[PDB]
């Protein structure tokens, strides 16, 4: 009921965080052309120390996934021997699922985010008419492990980082993927198979 | 030369601490927040509703370059003593004092935190003087300082010229600066050296932590007054026996040129002779500056 | 056999014979890559027309490969070698035997271009074109001087070194180490002459 294909990086000096960002950007552009589609992003070479030198895409519609594979960027990168591409094939029925949820809460670890939050809070108080009296939290927080992907803004002058965590799957409800094929903590449920198996194919 | 020769340091700060005032208490520390995520992330910025940040440190100056801490050779000792005095009586300590004094009043010891809406520097000393620079953002290495400010540079130069040259004067300075700041401006304290990064703090007597700048980091800024090479003043280097330049990854007084400390150390007999005929040249200014930042000069 | 020209609008229509010879040699390796077929007349006959719009075509040839290179990027640009984008077009400037800019017109146009390229791309938080690394032999060519002079210029501190080498080693002439924007600015600032 599921199809996938994978891409591996051939060069030993490849920067995974820079390069991975381009594949996501393409997925986004495709999503804009055909709004009613669902394609998920998986990292079959995910590790606790690094992101890994490979990426894979998973979906349910074979004919649509083929169209994605035909996108010119991928074809060029293969021709110049930067990428190794697989063919589209069926997902094995003997595996387990993971989420790949992204966490925007981690933004609050950096000064720039706190500044913006407070500036808005001050201005917001004028409607209430009360004096601006902010109240700060304590000194210690605990967070999980995450990796970064470098991203360019869409039709603007900015760039920023995506922060990716890996959660184990638990089954409930119905699904949907975000514009980046990523999962959200709430109200964006989906999953991908953790295809670290049969990777000897590339 | 000889086997044993040492000088100790003649000029030194303690460390700098950041804090702010409230209506309830005069000393509230600026603190740092840490998230364990070990491998952590952390941040520090002035909190909402504090209009200005204070930074303070103390400085002692001692006339301790007049005599070798240790010397194993009676002939080396006779010369080094004659030289320091031959220099002292022609002046020249004024020149060194002028250079050190200029750096304190300018404020470069604030390193990366100089970018304020207005910085005010106040100095007090153990002899009863007070100095006031209403705005430190406009004073260059090279140029004529505005009136009433040029004057305090002369007055401070005089007190320090004495502190450096006559013994049994116990001279202390207490330097406080005020930084008028932005809405939630980021602050840059000293970092920790490790085998992600961490920041340095100190403990208060009540158990609170505070942000700080290390002693030698304040010191490295004060002694940056070496511009006697290649007849091109540019900006000054931190005094170093080899003329090291970290930004360009090079060395200006490389031993290959004959312009380093060790070649010059061996000509002392000739310099004393000249001073007696005296004008002070760059070669003796360099040497005196190194003796002030004392260390080991051994295994000749 | 001689020059004898007037109303010499093309950049190939002026100068001493040695330069006129060098310009043709350069054109040939670069655009007549087809194996020799002893088309000794026809093969070279076309070079004159080619140069007639040079002041406005050479730049487009250079621009085209900035974009094609960019979309194939794999590392942040501030660790990328200058050569990976421009393909040694700089070394080819050495086939004309003269060193100064007023006579070696091929080099004169390449520098013109690079100066403009840097000018429209000022420094910011994310690295961009203009931060590419040059090797010692490349600065020597752009600065119209021999290599030993660059070493002397480094030693006096007129320009920074960006890559930290290991100890008990040396950086060879072929190693890529200065930023492009640093070389372009230094040249405008202190290398000009009446040539």
């Amino acid at each position: 009921n599921r199809y996938f294909f994978a891409i591996r990086y051939l060069s030993d000096d490849v920067d995974c965080g820079l390069l991975a960002g381009r594949c996501i950007s393409i997925l986004h552009g495709f999503r804009q052309a055909h709004p009613g589609i669902q394609i998920g992003v998986a990292f079959p070479e995910w590790s606790d120390r690094d992101l890994g030198r490979s990426i894979a895409f998973v979906s349910t519609n074979k004919s649509l996934l083929e169209r994605f594979r035909e996108r010119s960027y991928f074809q060029v990168m293969q021709a110049d021997n930067f990428f190794a591409l697989s063919l589209v094939l069926e997902v094995p029925d003997t595996c387990q699922n993971v989420r790949f949820i992204r966490n925007q809460n981690l933004a609050k670890l950096f000064v720039g985010e706190r500044r913006r939050r407070l500036a808005r809070a001050k201005r917001r108080a004028k409607a209430r008419g009360e004096a601006f009296q902010p109240h700060m939290p304590d000194e210690t927080k605990v967070v999980g492990v995450f990796h970064s992907v470098f991203m360019q803004s869409a039709s603007s002058g900015q760039s920023y980082i995506l922060h990716i965590q890996k959660h184990r799957y638990e089954r409930s409800e119905d699904s949907g993927y975000s514009s980046y094929g990523l999962a959200s903590n709430d109200l964006y449920t989906g999953y991908v198979p953790d295809l670290g198996a049969i990777f000897s194919t590339l | 030369l000889c086997t044993h020769l040492s000088y100790s340091r003649s000029l030194s700060p303690g460390k700098a601490v950041f804090f702010y005032k409230t209506a309830e208490s005069d000393f509230v520390p600026l603190r740092i927040e840490v998230a364990k995520i070990p491998q952590t992330i952390e941040a520090c910025y002035v909190p909402p509703n504090v209009d200005e940040l204070y930074c303070r440190f103390s400085l002692r100056v001692e006339a301790n370059s007049m005599r070798p801490y240790v010397c194993s050779n009676p002939d080396v000792l006779r010369v080094m003593i004659g030289l320091a005095q031959a220099y002292q009586r022609l002046g020249g300590y004024n020149e060194l004092a002028r250079r050190y004094s200029a750096n304190v009043l300018r404020g470069i010891w604030l390193w990366r935190n100089q970018y304020t809406q207005g910085t005010k520097i106040e100095i007090k000393t153990s002899l009863g003087s007070t100095y006031h620079i209403p705005d430190a953002r406009r004073l260059s290495w090279s140029g004529d300082w505005p009136e009433l400010e040029q004057k305090q540079l002369e007055q401070l130069t005089s007190e320090m010229a004495k502190a450096l040259s006559q013994p049994d004067i116990f001279w202390f300075a207490d330097v406080t600066a005020s930084l008028k700041t932005g809405f939630c401006q980021e602050i840059f304290p000293s970092q920790k050296f490790t085998e992600s990064r961490q920041l340095a703090t100190v403990e208060c007597s009540d158990g609170q932590l505070a942000a700080c700048i290390n002693p030698q980091k304040i010191g490295a800024a004060l002694q940056k007054i070496d511009d006697w090479w290649a007849n091109d003043a540019d900006l000054p280097l931190r005094v170093h026996e080899y003329g090291a330049n970290h930004e360009a990854l090079t060395a200006l007084r490389h031993p290959a040129t004959g312009q380093d400390f060790y070649h010059l150390l061996t000509k002392a007999e000739q310099f004393v002779t000249v001073l007696e005929s005296s004008e002070l040249p760059g070669e003796v200014h360099y040497l005196m500056a190194v003796l002030v930042k004392g260390g080991l000069f051994q295994k000749g | 056999y001689g020059c004898s020209f007037e109303s010499s609008n093309p950049l190939l229509a002026i100068g001493s014979l040695s330069a006129r010879f060098g310009a043709l040699y350069w054109y040939q390796q670069r655009y007549l890559s087809d194996h020799e077929a002893v088309r000794d007349d026809r093969a070279l006959t076309k070079a004159i027309g080619h140069f007639t719009a040079w002041p406005d075509a050479f730049w487009r040839e250079l621009q085209q490969m900035v974009d094609d290179a960019l979309v194939r990027q794999t590392k942040p640009l501030n660790h990328t070698d200058f050569v990976d984008v421009f393909g040694s077009v700089v070394a080819d400037c050495r086939q004309i035997p003269m060193r100064n800019t007023g006579q070696n017109f091929i080099l004169k146009n390449l520098i013109g271009f690079l100066t403009d390229l840097v000018a429209r791309h000022p420094q910011c938080r994310v690295a961009n074109v203009g931060d590419l690394l040059l090797s010692a032999v490349d600065a020597a060519t752009l600065l119209s001087t021999s290599v030993e002079q660059v070493r002397r210029l480094h030693h006096e501190g007129f320009l920074p070194l960006s890559i930290r080498p290991a100890s008990r080693n040396t950086v060879s002439p072929h190693r890529a180490v200065f930023h492009l924007r640093h070389v372009v600015e230094l040249r405008q600032a202190r290398m000009q002459s009446h040539h």
